[PDB]
């Protein structure tokens, strides 16, 4: 799909940039959404949690990394951490694309399921910083799906809260920023000399 | 063909006709007429029969006393300093009456008095002028010499400061803005300087106070002004000249609508009665063979209730004419490219409790929003020939891009239309 | 000289953008910027 | 930051001491802050529903919350002995009840409506307090009036129950739209109050609107409902001329002051300033005359009716009591002039309560507990929504549509669960209503809530062996018709994930549903909405020419405020960025153009006015004057105040 | 305000040194030595007043792992033991030889010694720096174009 | 607050199209005006009888050369109907002062015992 | 003393031009007397005032229009801000100000060390001067319970001063020939090493030994401090000491936790504050278990502030009878007074609720904005906005106005404030000092 982007911007300067085909192009692209409308209607997408359960009885790999606990019994730094996460979010995304599932259209389209964000309902969250910045020194070890604990209760309502804050605070001072520049930059003007 | 900034004599445009001398504002229990609030002068508040324009002005007369121009005070206060304490009067006394002389910690020249101040300032300057500091300033009060002194003082009309003199059970009650009790200290102050009439030498301890006190108030007259009507973003330099409200506007929500070109949108049944009002009244008026008092009436019956009859008229109003009824449609804030677009009509929505405009699902996507609750603006075109001038922001113009002159990617396929054409294509 | 976004404006040649930028009263009061000399015309100048 | 060691897990078990605002979502431990945060905002902006009904899945701590919640329900404090009652109107009427352990006496009163804030409000269910009568008894737990929300026997609800499913429709559930189908729409409802305070002056006259000459009923009745959404219009009338201006009362002038309103008139009251005897005279101001009349009758009832009881040597009364008869003995006196803010009205000014109920609406918002907000978008008959026609159960039609995009990105899960545990609940109650005798028919219960929630299993057994037999028939018919409630709590205790799988491995007989036209395996469960507050008509604003400033430029008028016009006539203002970003265009004279014919000079304004109304309504050719504009006079008299001008060249 | 909304962040590797892991293996925030023998020495110098907390931090140290000694370079800032410096006021405290003496064979085994705090590496670092370019003055004035 | 500009506006443009009609329908040429003018002022009772029968249509402004017009349409309708007095009375100009006179009973009775 | 007066009246026939108001409002009369004496003149004066009742026990009813009251949450006091050490007062926010200073001895050796200034009327005095004014020199080293430890030597006393006890008693300078006794097991602690510090730097090169003994002679540096003049340098000081015995007032003594001992008046809590310096400011300020809830105490301001704006008045008056101006502070009490007050400022919240779910939404909401409240949007303080350890037990982690983050939260229903101690979280403070 990200093919047909060129194809576009090989049929603009193969005619010139007239005005007349940016007409046409404007049409094409209402006849084919249009169309596309007609697939999902007939096809259907879901959703289901049993997608999830079925998959598990069949594929034994999948079920390991269901539940899986950080081990306690080896001393582990803040950057060994973040290395497991990514060797088994890695290996979730290749047993799942490879074999038929639910969820098969879903990922290999790539439009939906972000491959950060579905780790976390998975797999475990890992660690979280704080008002400062500063890492929390108390990692979470279970996953959204297989619950949450008290102590990592509020580890996750201090990452809530610095959105509110942060978003907030944006808000408040955004377009500053954009006046001074804008101001300043508007007076230049184009000659035809060669 | 370029815009200058520079001084102004007041002398020159000064008009004898119109003054002011008055102390109390209100008079019998009404305002009065040569007061600040005066009717003659500044016009009428609440009518329209006098035709009273705002740039009419107001002079207060100060004579024979000179004052230091208000603009040029924070200049000559760097040229030279201390003049705080150079244009006032603190002489002593001992038991008799005999002046005690403590300028021994004082300097040279203090505590001379304003009148003096005037006529020996070409000499004055020289003593305390920095030529290796304050160059550029030494250079500009030479040339401008004249404009030093001034003899009258302005005042602008009351359109823009105004009281009322609205009554109650408990008492009458006078509400204004802050500037103008400024305004009705100096008219007090300069009134109480000519009362003296036969040929007597005023003693110096009873009018030099008054006349560096009544400077004072000069001086904060220009900051007040400067610091509320100006400076600040709800003044009126950035809300009433860079910014502006405007008619013919309205503002809705956004609701996802299909089966349409990219470029078609249809619009509420109530809005668009009421925006484009004027031309219906003009069509409805050669068809019904009536005047327009008659027809006006007409139109109000069919907006409180749906009705058949003048959506006849609407209809045919949006395919007959030329171009195609248009609009622009923006997004607060706009920080982006094409939040900002030049739309088309072309469908009328029957229900009337409908409220909602619908759009296309790609247009959305220029616009970085989404069906959350937004509200946007909304601002018809009427000009044919102001309409060829604003077609380069419509969206078949932002098709290239911009940045690289390659395809746009903003104005392709986007969220479930990208999943939709893969199981088809694969 | 390169200067600041913000002192690049003010100590500028143009009169329209000076005023509807910022810092009124020390444009108009003192002369640090030197507003009185500043006559370049700018496409922005219709709304004065 | 270490201080998070001090936070020990040992003591937080068992025991839901952390929560605020939580307890009614379940299963909170599943779902992310960031949206669990926005739960509660959606519950604090939350309208009342006319067919409430409790939640399927309850948390079992929404009936203490509505119990200690006071602001809705009016009980009896102590036992009380009813004295009398008297009428004041058709419906709203009061009564005077004596204790019977102290000697005080207090009143209550019954009413039709309540003023929650200027817009929102609810009606009063007053059911019990009608039947009392004749000097019966109250108890203490006795319950005289209710609101909506509450049910019979003091359960709460705030929701209604709907079958949904995950799917997409022709792209219309984009981002967060949501389609729902007209009988869901018909179920949900909403409810709207608002007062009007109309004035009349001893100039103004009202219009014959209503009736014919013989009536000159200027008002609606006490129970008649508004037409053409306008309550009342007043026209200005002048001694110097009139004989042209009365001619004809019974239709609409070019200045005329009408109020807008919409709904049914529940309850008026007239306060008065003129005496009535010059009052008696005037024919047009004839139907105040008889409600005044009536209003003082009541008042003198009052007074011939309980004067011995304050007025004796007992006078243990009460504050509210004594306060209303003071009020109502204020008014049959002689000689008392009502003051409003703190002056002293000519004309008599009356009140006036309309009542109304507003339904679905295209653009309303409707949200789920774990905070899946959405938008209706469109609205479809039953028959084009999918239905399943090949299981034994065919018929079933989900009622709302949801987008299958953005519930993984959205980081939160629970919803999954809810969806499952209500098909699941489908399934076990299809199997049990199938085939079986009452004798073995609860056991098919208990086991599956064995798997499910084990607290709630000893409270089944003891209020199922508690019961009779024909008892236990009617609440099993009961619960094959609406369906098995499950109970989890929100944090500790509940089902996770080992749970649903062994759930789902038990149960190897079920299967999805398979559409119509879908060709793809579907589930449809029950799931909770809740409407909120916003609405599209309540920001919803044009304008094409209303009162202008002082100075000249357009601004905002307090007219919708009260109920004088329809639309909130609000200019939208340009901003700082939107002159630029048109500027954007190479073009800017006809930018210039436009804004001084928009809103600066007012010459242009009205040649464009003109121009436009007369001439070629098809093909617009406008020719603008050039006139020094009202800004740029502005800006010289205040640069000139100043010392400084603007000179060009 | 997109990126930012991700709030899972990097961590960077840190360089303790050849001496440092031979001796403590650090686990997150905490440091276990190997043999609880081995003393340490520092000298009153080293000690310096936190920017936040206040407390001390000894950002540099030689252990003094009997008669042999290797030096410490520490990358991060490091905080004493709460537990061990109740004693230190008066018991470690060597101010007669201008070197305190800390023997862990009184800290009594699988007991914390030095807790590290880090700051990640926040994603938007890069972009602030191209705001203060323009206005601060910080690197603008002194260059050519 | 001042007022709203649109109902003038439109009351004003009523005016202007109604006296564009009037210049139509008798195809009057400005020689007929000057010939009819007289060049006398303007009297307050001839102003309230316009401002009395054109009042359903619109109503009347301050402009001298648009009451002239509309009163030329006055004399004009009002002669072509059954009507004699009223047309004689606004042709020419009034008395400077209005007579007084007492209740005239009688006249009133006259008035008030007939039909109309 | 005053009073709650009775209200119930049953109303009699009359013919005066009455007048009632269109809008309903309940309201209730507070009765409160005043006996000013002179040397003749013993006027009475009765005042009264109207406030609002609770109805419902949720809501005011006022011009026909529902208020909610709402508690408001703020820190009970001696608590640290940056580079400084504050505690709340109702009127006067006293706060101590600490700056390090370097000394050198007899021998050479150079210590830095911290002294400690009251922040009070707008200026930097050492706090040991106001001791030293009302005590004196012997008074304040009794009352400190040093004066066992600290002597002062002369010149002659000095060329005979115990070379065997220099080491054990550390001689610091005081002038060229005076000199300091004092006992370095003393100087052992860095919160007593504050009070030498600070009492050297009080000192001045020129002194006089009879001088020390003089209450007068610094009472007239103290006054030098405050006014310039010569001539009222005595009798403006008085004024200060007068007034700085009536900063504290009774509210304050019954809401400090601190024993009775430490709690007799400003003298005893100011030796208290100082005597633990360095474990008051280690302390934090997040922590709630050193903070409370006020409901009436933020309603009842308007007339605090009147008070004040009229007793200073009357404070700083001369060459005049008193008699008029206290008069006249007491002759302007108007009915409407609290009422108009209260509603103006916009002290109480508008009602403005859609739902019948009360129980969540207003009647347990608490707000850290309002009067002497250090939250401010301008401001940005970030860390007031955060969260801590301590809340989770006792309140809300989760309910925040999305308007404005961490203004307004919700109070947990299973709180239980522990009785008789004034709306406090807990009965002890963060820190022991024990």
């Amino acid at each position: 799909l990200k093919e047909y982007q060129n194809y576009y911007t090989t049929l603009l300067e193969h005619f010139g940039y007239s005005n007349e085909i940016k007409s046409i192009i404007k049409d094409v692209i209402s006849e084919l959404a249009i169309f596309s409308g007609d697939i999902n209607v007939t096809f259907g997408n879901t959703v289901s949690i049993k997608s999830l359960i079925d998959l598990g009885n069949k594929v034994k790999r999948f079920r390991e990394l269901l539940h899986y606990r950080l081990p306690n019994d080896e001393a582990l730094e803040f950057n060994d951490i973040e290395a497991i996460i990514k060797k088994n979010l890695d290996e979730i995304m290749k047993i799942l694309s490879e074999t038929d599932n639910m969820l098969r259209y879903y990922i290999d389209s790539g439009a939906g399921i972000n491959s950060k964000q579905f780790g976390q309902v998975l797999s475990l969250v890992g660690s979280k910083p704080d008002l400062f910045g500063k890492i929390i020194p108390y990692p979470i070890n279970t996953s959204f799906l297989r619950g949450l604990d008290v102590r990592s209760f509020y580890i996750n309502a201090l990452g809530a809260r610095k959105a509110l804050i942060t978003n907030y605070q944006q808000v408040r001072n955004s377009g500053y920023l954009t006046r001074k520049i804008s101001m300043l930059l508007m007076d230049t003007k184009l000659i035809d000399l060669d | 063909m370029g815009k200058k900034l520079s001084l102004i004599d007041f002398n020159e445009i000064y008009n004898e006709e119109n003054l002011i001398t008055r102390a109390n504002p209100i008079e019998n229990h009404e305002f009065s007429d040569d007061g600040i609030y005066s009717e003659r002068i500044f016009g009428s508040y609440n009518e329209d029969d006098d035709d009273k324009d705002i740039d009419t002005i107001g002079w207060i007369n100060i004579e024979p006393y000179y004052i230091i121009n208000p603009i040029l005070f924070t200049i000559i206060k760097k040229c030279i300093p201390s003049i705080n304490k150079i244009i006032n009067y603190q002489q002593s006394i001992d038991q008799n009456g005999e002046n005690i002389d403590l300028t021994e910690e004082i300097g040279e020249d203090d505590y001379i008095g304003l009148v003096k101040f005037k006529d020996n300032f070409d000499d004055l300057l020289e003593k305390y002028t920095d030529k290796k500091k304050y160059q550029k300033e030494y250079d500009f009060l030479i040339e401008n010499h004249d404009k030093i002194f001034i003899n009258k003082l302005p005042v602008f009309s009351h359109k823009l400061r105004p009281a009322t003199l609205l009554t109650g059970s408990k008492g009458k009650v006078l509400a204004f803005d802050e500037i103008n009790n400024y305004y009705n200290f100096v008219i007090e102050y300069i009134n109480q300087i000519n009362e003296g009439v036969v040929s007597d030498d005023s003693i110096d301890l009873l009018l030099l106070p008054l006349l560096y006190n009544m400077q004072f108030y000069a001086n904060n007259i220009l900051t007040r002004i400067i610091s509320e009507y100006l400076r600040g973003k709800k003044g009126f330099l950035r809300k009433n000249i860079m910014g502006s409200r405007i008619n013919f506007s309205a503002r809705n929500v956004i609701t996802p609508l299909i089966g349409h070109p990219i470029d078609e949108v249809a619009m509420p049944y109530k809005t668009f009665a009421e925006l484009y009002k004027f031309q219906l009244i003009n069509l409805i008026s050669k068809v019904k063979g009536i005047n327009y008092n008659e027809a006006l009436k007409f139109w109000e019956k069919g907006i409180l209730g749906f009705n058949q009859e003048l959506y006849n008229y609407m209809e045919e109003l949006i395919t007959k004419t030329k171009g195609g009824c248009t609009f622009l449609l923006n997004r607060n804030p706009t920080i982006s490219i094409g939040s900002i677009l030049y739309l088309k009509i072309g469908l009328i929505k029957k229900d009337y409790k409908d409220l909602t405009l619908g759009i296309s699902n790609n247009l959305l996507s220029a616009l970085s929003g989404d069906y959350d609750g937004d509200v946007l603006n909304i601002i018809p075109v009427f000009d044919n020939k102001m309409k060829e001038h604003f077609s380069l922001l419509s969206p078949q113009n932002f098709l290239v891009d911009r940045n690289n002159g390659r395809f746009n990617g903003d104005f392709d396929l986007q969220k479930d239309q990208i999943l939709g054409i893969f199981i088809l294509n694969n | 000289e390169i200067f600041r976004i913000t002192d690049a404006n003010l100590k500028g040649d143009s009169l329209s953008r000076s005023l509807l930028f910022e810092q009124v009263k020390k444009q108009l009061t003192t002369l640090d910027y030197d507003t009185f000399n500043k006559t370049k015309s700018s496409i922005l100048d219709k709304l004065l | 930051m270490d201080d998070i060691s001090v936070i020990k897990n040992e003591d937080y078990e068992g025991s839901h001491r952390f929560l605020a605002e939580e307890l009614l979502m379940p299963n909170a431990n599943k779902t992310d802050g960031n949206r669990s945060t926005m739960f509660c905002s959606h519950l604090a902006q939350a309208v009342t529903l006319q067919k409430a009904e409790p939640p399927l899945v309850y948390t079992n701590f929404e009936n203490q919350v509505g119990k200690y919640s006071t602001a809705g329900y009016r009980k009896a404090n102590s036992n009380y002995k009813v004295i009398e009652k008297i009428y004041k109107n058709d419906y709203n009427y009061v009564l005077i009840v004596q204790d019977q352990e102290t000697g005080e006496y207090t009143l209550f009163e019954r009413a039709e409506c309540e003023f929650l804030t200027e817009h929102y409000g609810f009606q009063w269910d007053n059911d019990k307090i009608d039947s009392l009568k004749k000097d019966d008894t109250i108890e203490k737990d006795t319950v005289l009036y209710k609101n909506t929300c509450y049910d019979e026997n003091m359960n709460f609800g705030y929701g209604v129950n709907l079958n949904a499913a995950y799917f997409s429709y022709k792209n219309e559930t984009l981002e967060d739209a949501i389609v729902i189908s007209e009988s869901a729409a018909k179920k949900l409802g909403t409810f709207s109050v608002n007062k009007v305070k109309v004035s009349v002056n001893t100039n103004d006259i009202l219009l014959n609107l209503y009736g014919d000459n013989e009536n000159y009923k200027g008002f609606p009745d006490i129970g008649e409902h508004i037409k053409n959404q306008i309550i009342a219009s007043r026209r200005r009338f002048d001694y110097n001329t009139a004989l042209y201006e009365l001619k004809n009362l019974n239709e609409m002038r070019d200045s005329d002051t009408p109020f807008f309103a919409d709904g049914k008139i529940v309850d008026i009251e007239i306060f008065s300033n003129v005496p009535e005897e010059e009052l008696k005279v005037q024919k047009y101001n004839e139907q105040v005359l008889y409600y005044i009349n009536k209003q003082k009758e009541f008042s003198n009832n009052v007074y011939q009716k309980l004067k011995k009881i304050v007025e004796g040597k007992d006078n243990n009364v009460s504050d509210k009591l004594l306060h209303f008869y003071n009020n109502c003995k204020m008014r049959i006196d002689e000689n008392i002039s009502y003051t409003y803010q703190n002056s002293k009205f000519s004309g008599f000014i009356m009140e006036f309560t309309i009542l109304e109920e507003e339904p679905l609406n295209k653009g309303s918002k409707i949200t789920g507990r774990y905070g899946n907000k959405g938008v209706i978008s469109k609205i479809l008959p039953d028959d084009q929504m999918p239905t399943v026609a090949e299981g034994r159960f065919k018929g079933l039609k989900a009622d709302i549509c949801l987008n299958p995009l953005g519930v993984f990105n959205r980081l939160n899960p629970s919803q999954l669960i809810e969806q499952e545990l209500n098909w699941i609940a489908k399934f076990i109650r299809k199997d049990m209503e199938e085939a079986g005798s009452n004798e073995e028919k609860v056991s098919i219960l208990l086991d599956f809530l064995n798997r499910v929630n084990k607290e709630e299993t000893e409270l089944m057994e003891e209020f199922i062996n508690s019961l009779n037999k024909t008892e236990l028939e009617e609440f099993l018919n009961d619960i094959i018709e609406n369906g098995i409630p499950i109970c989890q709590k929100p944090f500790f205790g509940n089902i996770g994930l080992d749970e649903l799988w062994e759930l789902y491995n038990h149960y190897d007989h079920i299967d999805y549903f398979k559409c119509e036209g879908i060709s793809t395996p579907l589930i449809i469960g029950e799931i909770y909405m809740v409407r909120l507050k916003h609405e599209p008509h309540s920001k919803f604003s044009a304008r094409s020419t209303s009162f202008m400033n002082l100075r000249g430029l357009p601004a905002k008028s307090k007219n919708f405020k009260e109920h004088k016009d329809l639309y909130s006539k609000t200019p939208v203002r340009i901003g700082n960025m939107e002159i630029s970003n048109l500027s954007l265009t190479n073009e800017m004279g006809s930018i210039m153009d436009m804004l001084n014919s928009y809103s600066n000079n007012e010459t242009n304004r009205r040649e464009l006015i003109m121009q436009l109304l007369t001439g070629n309504p098809f093909d617009t050719n406008i020719d603008l004057s050039d006139v020094e504009s009202g800004t740029s006079k502005i800006l010289k008299s205040l640069f000139t105040c100043l010392g400084l001008s603007i000179d060009d060249v | 305000l997109s990126a930012k909304h991700l709030l899972e962040t990097r961590s960077s590797k840190i360089d303790w040194g050849t001496n440092f892991e031979e001796n403590f293996i650090v686990n997150r925030n905490l440091i276990y030595p190997k043999v609880y023998n081995g003393t340490v020495i520092i000298k009153e110098d080293d000690f310096k007043e936190d920017e936040e907390t206040e407390e001390q931090v000894f950002d540099t140290f030689t252990l003094k792992s009997g008669n042999r000694f290797i030096s410490i370079s520490s990358p991060m800032r490091l905080f004493l033991n709460k537990d061990l410096k109740k004693q230190l006021d008066e018991s470690f405290y060597n101010i007669e030889e201008m070197q305190f003496e800390i023997p862990l064979n009184k800290l009594d085994e699988g007991d914390s010694f030095a807790t590290f705090i880090m700051d990640n590496n926040e994603l938007s670092k890069p972009l602030r720096e191209i705001k203060d370019l323009i206005e601060t003055n910080k690197y603008i004035k002194d260059h050519n174009v | 607050l001042r007022n709203d500009q649109g109902n003038s506006i439109i009351n004003e443009c009523s005016i202007k199209q109604e006296i564009a009609k009037i210049k139509k329908k008798y195809n009057v040429t400005d020689e007929v005006m000057k010939e009819f003018i007289n060049g006398r002022e303007l009297n307050s009772i001839q102003i309230y009888l316009v401002k009395i029968y054109y009042s359903n249509k619109f109503k009347v402004n301050s402009n001298k050369n648009d009451i002239f017009y509309l009163l030329y349409g006055m004399t004009r309708e009002l002669g072509e109907m059954n009507f004699s007095i009223i047309p004689e009375i606004l042709s020419c100009a009034i008395a400077p002062n209005v007579r007084k006179m007492n209740n005239r009973k009688k006249l009133v009775d006259k008035i008030i015992h007939s039909d109309k | 003393g005053s009073s709650v007066e009775p209200i119930n009246k049953v109303y009699k026939f009359n013919k005066e031009e009455k007048t009632s108001d269109i809008e309903r409002s309940e309201l209730q009369l507070i009765k409160m007397s005043f006996l000013i004496e002179k040397d003749d003149k013993k006027e009475e004066i009765n005042k009264f005032i109207y406030f609002p009742k609770l109805i419902d026990s949720q809501y005011f009813i006022i011009n026909g229009n529902r208020y909610y009251p709402i508690y408001q949450l703020l820190d009970s006091g001696t608590y640290r801000t940056n580079k400084a050490l504050t505690l709340k007062t109702l009127l006067m926010p006293i706060v101590l100000r600490e700056k390090k200073e370097t000394f050198d001895d007899i021998n050479g050796e150079t210590h830095t060390m911290l002294n400690v200034d009251l922040d009070l009327f707008k200026s930097k005095v050492p706090f040991l001067i106001y001791f030293f004014s009302k005590f004196g020199f012997e008074g304040t080293l009794e009352y400190f319970g040093l004066q066992d430890l600290i002597h002062v030597l002369m010149k002659e006393d000095l060329d005979q001063l115990d070379e065997d006890e220099i080491n054990d008693n550390v001689i610091f300078m005081i002038t060229k020939n005076i000199s300091l006794v004092v006992d370095k097991n003393f100087f052992s602690n860095k919160n007593n090493q504050i009070i030498i510090a600070t009492l050297l730097n009080c000192f001045n090169t020129r002194i006089k030994i009879d001088k020390i003994y003089e209450k007068d002679y610094w009472v007239k540096k103290l006054g030098g401090y405050f006014t310039t003049n010569n001539s009222n340098k005595q009798e403006k000081g008085e004024g200060i000491i007068l007034s700085f015995e009536r900063i504290l007032d009774e509210w304050t003594k019954k809401i400090l936790r601190t024993e009775e001992k430490n709690k007799e008046d400003i003298y005893s809590v100011v030796r208290w504050m100082i005597n633990n310096y360095l474990a008051l400011v280690k302390q934090d300020n997040m922590n709630l278990a050193n903070k409370r809830i006020r409901l009436y105490e933020y309603l009842l301001h308007p007339l605090l502030i009147k008070f004040s704006k009229g007793t200073y008045r009357v404070l700083n008056n001369r060459n005049s009878n008193k008699f008029e101006k206290i008069k006249t502070i007491f002759s302007n009490i108007q009915e409407g007074f609290l009422v108009k007050k209260i509603i103006n400022n916009e002290l109480l919240r508008y009602d403005n609720s859609v739902n019948s779910i009360s129980l969540f939404t207003l009647i347990l909401r608490y707000t850290q904005s309002g009067p002497q409240s250090p939250f401010s949007s301008n401001s940005t303080n970030n860390k007031l906005r955060g969260l801590h350890p301590s809340y989770l037990g006792r309140l809300g982690l989760t309910s925040t106005s999305a308007g404005d983050p961490g203004a307004s939260g919700s109070l947990t229903p299973f709180l239980e404030l522990p009785e008789n101690s004034y709306m406090h979280f807990t009965e002890e403070p963060e820190i022991n000092l024990n």
